RNA sequence: UUGGAGAGUUUGAUCCUGGCUCAGGGUGAACGCUGGCGGCGUGCCUAAGACAUGCAAGUCGUGCGGGCCGCGGGUCCGUGGUCAGCGGCGGACGGGUGAGUAACGCGUGGGUGACCUACCCGGAAGAGGGGGACAACCCGGGGAAACUCGGGCUAAUCCCCCAUGUGGACCCGCCCCUUGGGGUGUGUCCAAAGGGCUUUGCCCGCUUCCGGAUGGGCCCGCGUCCCAUCAGCUAGUUGGUGGGGUAAUGGCCCACCAAGGCGACGACGGGUAGCCGGUCUGAGAGGAUGGCCGGCCACAGGGGCACUGAGACACGGGCCCCACUCCUCGGGAGGCAGCAGUUAGGAAUCUUCCGCAAUGGGCGCAAGCCUGACGGAGCGACGCCGCUUGGAGGAAGAAGCCCUUCGGGGUGUAAACUCCUGAACCCGGGACGAAACCCCCGACGAGGGGACUGACGGUACCGGGGUAAUAGCGCCGGCCAACUCCGUGCCAGCAGCCGCGGUAAUACGGAGGGCGCGAGCGUUACCCGGAUUCACUGGGCGUAAAGGGCGUGUAGGCGGCCUGGGGCGUCCCAUGUGAAAGACCACGGCUCAACCGUGGGGGAGCGUGGGAUACGCUCAGGCUAGACGG
RNA sequence: CCGAGGGUAGGGCCCGUGACUGGGGCGGUCGUAACAAGGUAGCUGUACCGGAAGGUGCGGCUGGA
């Protein structure tokens, strides 16, 4: 029967709303390049994982991950898409 | 942040504080870093304020904070006099 | 219960501290005199304390 | 507080004449001087031969009532003594007569120690200029102990006074009369005195 | 033992009302006592820690007249009474004035066939008993005004009392009443005292079978002293002659001792029961 | 070298052994009888049972757009109140409690190339353009309530896209470095926000980076209670490779593979407990303990969960289950182990008080606002310390009472009386605790100057005036200080142990007298003490309790003479750590003290570095006196 | 998928209680086993017996002759 701690609680229905919101569409973008790197599709990789990883350190400007997170988060989506790769070349465009 | 601030001892009616840096979040009479001076503000005795200037002026350098009444005193025997 | 008569009786509130008596075994606990429904005693003035006497005037 | 009532009692109890009382004491009016024995129904009694503890008992109990003094706080004092540096028996009987209501009394502002105490608490004695009021006073050497110079007009200070011209003080004191005030010199020495306390004994019965 | 009365509450048809205090002759509730129980005298804290008179009347309708025998074995049932009166507190060891001697007040019949069973045998006692138990009392039933005089200005030493009461019929079990309406000072300070004990004497023995007068009203609204003469045993002896004797005027009655009583039988002898 | 007392009790007597019992100190105490003043502490130990009501976290109009009351008048506009709303920071601190936990929980010392840290302090770089949503508000349904819902409008320091790239982030390579540490190169990736005054300019904000400071996470050695009538335990168990998760390591989580891991140096299991600084006891060694203050953990009715966030799995935030209890038939509300307070339980534990003056905290440029933290007041002899109930004089000595050999003896200078002081009260004055934030000059800095602000409290204290002004409890056979009469007659009763009482009781009850303490004295409960009666200091086993019936041997303990190496134990020096409070010694503060300040002195124990080499260890060589053998 | 907890079924340890029963400690009846060579030396492990102590056998001990 008080308080403007509701205030902080509507403030944070929105707050994890844009989160998952990020989060989600990282995850998807990230998997999906990791697939086009599963058969390659060279080019195509990398264009997803660029405004992969764009939207892995884009969160994490904001209060969704942490510098390190998006740092793993870039980490693996790499080694992954290019270790991946190595299964037939043609590595072009560019993020190596 | 830290702090430069007046951690209470003494009695009843008898304050005698301890011009001291702590973590802004501490008990006022909790566990501090180090002490840099006294005061008895009642003055009962010769020395009410005894401030490690040289310990003042480090505290002050790498960014702790002091209460407004703690310059009060810190000023008063002369920190900041250049 | 200790002293001369008593007032106690089948359902007489009462309290206790412990010390035994030596003769009285299985007895290993004091009535303690002035509280509860426990009296007193009357007449006694020296040691009242020890019996729950108030002082006389 | 103190203790109050019948004293005659005490010292006929002692065996010994102490100083409670105050003019009587030297009269032959004393209790003790006619009745040199302890009081009450058993007086004139064969007396049984005492047990260790009886004697130190009474030789500690002489020597409290003396200055008039509550069991505890001469305990306390005692206790001090002995974490204190250096011999016990005496930085005792040091420290209790560096308290401000016996000093009064050797300076002889005053005939017992029983009436001393009354001027102290009364504020008709003082230390240092400043007025003092309590009877325990650490009497701590290089002080003042005047008269309350606001109640010198009085009528058994200057008598006392008047009684005091001449006699020897004490050779740790330096009673300037007339001007109504001696001076601590230094704490006693232990022969520096003669009570009839066997100071040894109070020692070995707190060490039951 | 110390109590804090925290708030003070009253009782309404439909809300309960906080009030910041209650004065005298008013009531009301108080929360936050605590070991308080009903029947008690709550004072303030600075105040005559008098008991209020709650929790009343004893009372014994019994008498059985011990005689202690023989005779100097006397005090030891002296001391059987006495552990016996803290043992059971309704009972009353009274002494009679006028004959000396001591009287076991009781509950009933009962009540002093096991105590005088153990008073013989649970101790000892030389002693023995009638004895009737004869436990009447006395009252007025029209007031009557008479005079309370000793007037003895004789001697030199003492023997002047001089007193003037109305006495009327109280409302009956309601015991005693002294209201003391002195006017003028005709009657000096230090005579009330002592002729109230010279009336509370006066109705120890009764004007037809000599039984104490209970339930009278005696209002104390004259009389005349002599400064020189008048002693405080002088008005002590006259308010014993005025209540002694205005109890014969105004028409003395035995009032009567009576219990309720539930008799438990079987159904076949009830007729036989009730109709004796 | 400031430190160490014992006694009664087994016998007819003794010596020894040996148990029991007692005098001591201590307490968050409590019970009896008694109780005057003040100071400082301190007070639910039990049901972490249930709780009525009031309060305990909010703040910024110098982020943004709005709805009424006013205010100078031209239904206009500017402003400042005001309730919210959006947005920011706080709400994770501060306060409570010890249920759970035998644990990396705590202590103590270290590791992190395995990481975090809002606000605060430096240093470097910047703020270019563009778009967009939601509340508010207008409108439209339900409920006897919480309130919700669809449509549209809209501001920003809300939101997003392009840009710039000091810089940072990832992949691969390369140099250094050695667990993921620093640098470089090519590809890719990522910044942002405006408000305000006195207005070519200062101020408070934002942005990406590196460093500091402080607060953390994680890890490791060593230390932490009882039961072995708990002896065997373990399948995410123990390791591996891969991956998920995190700020980060890790079986933390998942897939697979390997068969491990722990255990008499006590695993597993059962009991019990929050740990430490300290505290109490003790000659010490040791024992006991963890209330209050400080430090860490843990919990927020019982549970589980995650959101938001620098930070929580969040006491007075959200969701779900349960139990209980409350608001009217759909659905709701609650969470005092915050401050008071109620109730229950109990032998027992407080005011529903005052204040934000101080100190500290949150927000704010500031003015200021909130602060049951805190500063104080109330109650309780709970504890310690300070004081009072008077002081000098007064008879070979009243009365009353007690004893007596009948002469006396005692209470007893005690009293009555004599003077003298003068707690309480009465009058007057009356505090430090408070100089800063703020205004001015300087420059919003240094420094100088001035003003407001005190709950305690008209209280302390000072000045004058001034009344003889509470005493109570335990004990008086022995330990143990204090002795007589009467009553009682193995009765009634006492009692810690020996024991006392059966008609002459220093032991029971009263009296007188005495002893002992004194606003206290006794009692019960519990701890250490005495108890060298668990014996390391510091005991024992022929007969007192106690040598295994006897061998063999496993682990373990212990082990000759000489010389070399090592330096693990052991010894020494230096150095870091051993917070504050306490303890100690000195000095000071409140009239003393209790209490309280400043200063000093440090130890043990662990980390690092140096040294010594006798003894113990270990390695090598040698011997023949132990042992075995011919 | 996991998951508070609910349910079902089977086990382990603890506590309390139970007709009745076994001794155990504290305050008349039968004998007289022990203490003196205790009137059969005593004790002893074991075995069988007996109202009860106890007796007897076998072997042992001396704390016995
Ligand atoms: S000495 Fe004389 S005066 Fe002093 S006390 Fe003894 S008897 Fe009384
Ligand atoms: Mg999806
Ligand atoms: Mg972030
Ligand atoms: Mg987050
Ligand atoms: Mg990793
Ligand atoms: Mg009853
Ligand atoms: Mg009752
Ligand atoms: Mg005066
Ligand atoms: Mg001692
Ligand atoms: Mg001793
Ligand atoms: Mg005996
Ligand atoms: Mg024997
Ligand atoms: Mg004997
Ligand atoms: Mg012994
Ligand atoms: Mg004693
Ligand atoms: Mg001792
Ligand atoms: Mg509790
Ligand atoms: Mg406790
Ligand atoms: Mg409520
Ligand atoms: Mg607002
Ligand atoms: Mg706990
Ligand atoms: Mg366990
Ligand atoms: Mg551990
Ligand atoms: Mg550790
Ligand atoms: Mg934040
Ligand atoms: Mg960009
Ligand atoms: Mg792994
Ligand atoms: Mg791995
Ligand atoms: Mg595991
Ligand atoms: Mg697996
Ligand atoms: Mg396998
Ligand atoms: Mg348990
Ligand atoms: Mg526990
Ligand atoms: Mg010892
Ligand atoms: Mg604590
Ligand atoms: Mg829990
Ligand atoms: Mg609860
Ligand atoms: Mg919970
Ligand atoms: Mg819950
Ligand atoms: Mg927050
Ligand atoms: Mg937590
Ligand atoms: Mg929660
Ligand atoms: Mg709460
Ligand atoms: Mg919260
Ligand atoms: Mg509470
Ligand atoms: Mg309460
Ligand atoms: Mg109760
Ligand atoms: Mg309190
Ligand atoms: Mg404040
Ligand atoms: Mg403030
Ligand atoms: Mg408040
Ligand atoms: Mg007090
Ligand atoms: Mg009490
Ligand atoms: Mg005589
Ligand atoms: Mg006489
Ligand atoms: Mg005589
Ligand atoms: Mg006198
Ligand atoms: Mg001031
Ligand atoms: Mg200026
Ligand atoms: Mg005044
Ligand atoms: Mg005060
Ligand atoms: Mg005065
Ligand atoms: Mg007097
Ligand atoms: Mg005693
Ligand atoms: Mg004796
Ligand atoms: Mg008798
Ligand atoms: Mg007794
Ligand atoms: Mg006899
Ligand atoms: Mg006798
Ligand atoms: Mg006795
Ligand atoms: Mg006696
Ligand atoms: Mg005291
Ligand atoms: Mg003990
Ligand atoms: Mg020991
Ligand atoms: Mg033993
Ligand atoms: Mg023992
Ligand atoms: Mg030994
Ligand atoms: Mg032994
Ligand atoms: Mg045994
Ligand atoms: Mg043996
Ligand atoms: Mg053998
Ligand atoms: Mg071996
Ligand atoms: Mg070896
Ligand atoms: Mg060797
Ligand atoms: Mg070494
Ligand atoms: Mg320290
Ligand atoms: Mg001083
Ligand atoms: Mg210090
Ligand atoms: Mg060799
Ligand atoms: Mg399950
Ligand atoms: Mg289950
Ligand atoms: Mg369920
Ligand atoms: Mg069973
Ligand atoms: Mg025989
Ligand atoms: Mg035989
Ligand atoms: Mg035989
Ligand atoms: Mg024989
Ligand atoms: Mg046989
Ligand atoms: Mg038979
Ligand atoms: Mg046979
Ligand atoms: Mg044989
Ligand atoms: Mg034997």
């Amino acid at each position: 029967r008080n308080l403007s701690a509701l205030k902080r609680h509507r403030q944070s229905l929105k707050r994890r709303l844009r989160n998952k919101a990020k989060k989600s569409a990282i995850k998807t973008l990230s998997k999906k390049a990791i697939q086009l790197a599963q058969e390659g599709k060279a080019e195509e990789a990398l264009k997803i994982m660029r405004k992969a990883e764009s939207l892995i350190d884009k969160a994490a400007k904001g209060s969704t991950l942490h510098k390190n997170a998006a740092a793993r988060r870039k980490s693996r989506l790499m080694r992954k898409v290019r270790q991946l790769l190595e299964a037939a070349g043609a590595p072009l465009i560019g993020g190596g | 942040m830290v702090k430069i601030r007046l951690a209470r001892f003494g009695s009843k009616h008898n304050p005698h504080y301890r011009i001291v840096v702590t973590d802004a979040r501490r008990k006022r009479d909790g566990k501090y870093i180090e002490k840099i001076g006294y005061y008895d503000p009642r003055k009962t005795t010769p020395d009410w304020l005894k401030v490690d200037v040289e310990r003042a002026r480090y505290w002050l350098s790498v960014g702790a904070q002091p209460t407004d009444t703690a310059r009060r005193l810190l000023r008063q025997a002369g920190v900041f006099r250049q | 219960i200790p002293g001369e008569g008593h007032n106690l009786q089948e359902h007489s509130v009462v309290l206790i501290r412990g010390g035994r008596v030596k003769d009285l075994p299985g007895v290993r606990y004091h009535i303690v005199r002035g509280v509860y429904d426990a009296a007193g005693v009357k007449d006694r003035k020296k040691s009242r304390s020890k019996y729950g006497t108030k002082k006389p005037k | 507080g103190r203790y109050i009532g019948p004293v005659c009692r005490l010292c006929r109890r002692e065996g010994v004449k102490l100083y409670l009382k105050g003019e009587r004491c030297y009269s032959p009016k004393c209790a003790m001087e006619r009745r040199p024995y302890p009081p009450g129904q058993h007086g004139q009694k064969r007396a049984r031969r005492p047990s260790d503890y009886a004697v130190r008992l009474r030789e500690k109990q002489k020597l409290r009532r003396i200055y008039g003094i509550s069991e505890r706080q001469f305990r306390n004092l005692f206790e001090e003594a002995s974490k204190k540096k250096g011999v016990t028996g005496s930085v005792f009987l040091g420290l209790l007569e560096s308290r401000l209501d016996n000093v009064v009394y050797r300076l002889g502002f005053a005939v017992s120690r029983r009436q001393a105490r009354q001027l102290v608490r009364h504020g008709h004695i003082t230390v240092n200029g400043r007025r003092v009021d309590l009877p325990s006073y650490r009497v701590r050497p290089g002080d003042e102990i005047a008269v309350a110079e606001k109640s010198r007009n009085l009528e058994l200070i200057r008598q006392n006074l008047e009684a005091m011209k001449g006699r020897k003080v004490g050779p740790w004191l330096s009673l300037d009369v007339e001007g109504m005030k001696g001076k601590f010199l230094r704490l006693p020495d232990r022969e520096d005195l003669a009570l009839p306390v066997n100071e040894q004994l109070v020692i070995e019965f707190y060490s039951r | 033992r110390k109590e804090r009365v925290a708030r003070l509450l009253r009782m309404h048809a439909n809300h309960r009302e906080e009030v910041e205090e209650l004065k005298a002759g008013d009531l009301g509730a108080v929360v936050g006592l605590k070991e308080t129980i009903t029947g008690d005298t709550l004072v303030g804290e600075d105040a005559p820690r008098v008991i209020l008179e709650s929790i009343e009347v004893p009372e014994p309708v019994i008498d059985v007249a011990i005689e202690p025998k023989t005779k100097a074995d006397q005090e030891k049932l002296s001391q059987a009474l006495a552990r016996l009166a803290e043992e059971d507190p309704t009972f009353r060891v009274s002494t009679h004035p006028e004959t000396g001697q001591t009287i076991i007040s009781g509950m009933g019949e009962l009540h002093l066939e096991i105590i005088v069973d153990r008073l013989k045998r649970e101790f000892k006692v030389d002693a023995n008993v009638g004895k009737p138990q004869v436990a009447y009392r006395e009252t007025i039933t029209k007031p009557v005004d008479v005079e309370g005089k000793f007037i003895r200005q004789t001697g030199g030493r003492g023997q002047y009392g001089h007193v003037k009461i109305k006495v009327e019929p109280l409302p009956r079990g309601s015991g005693f009443e002294f209201v003391n309406a002195i006017v003028g000072g005709v009657i000096p300070k230090e005579y009330i005292p002592a002729v109230q004990k010279g009336i509370e004497e006066a109705m120890q023995s009764g004007p037809l079978i000599g039984f104490p007068v209970v339930d009278i009203k005696v209002t104390l609204y004259d009389g005349s002293y002599h400064e020189v003469d008048s002693s405080e045993m002088a008005f002590k002896i006259a308010g014993s002659m005025a209540i002694k004797e205005a109890v014969q005027k105004g028409d003395p009655v035995i009032l009567e001792p009576i219990m309720r009583v539930e008799v438990t039988t079987p159904e076949e002898y009830m007729g036989d029961v009730i109709g004796d």
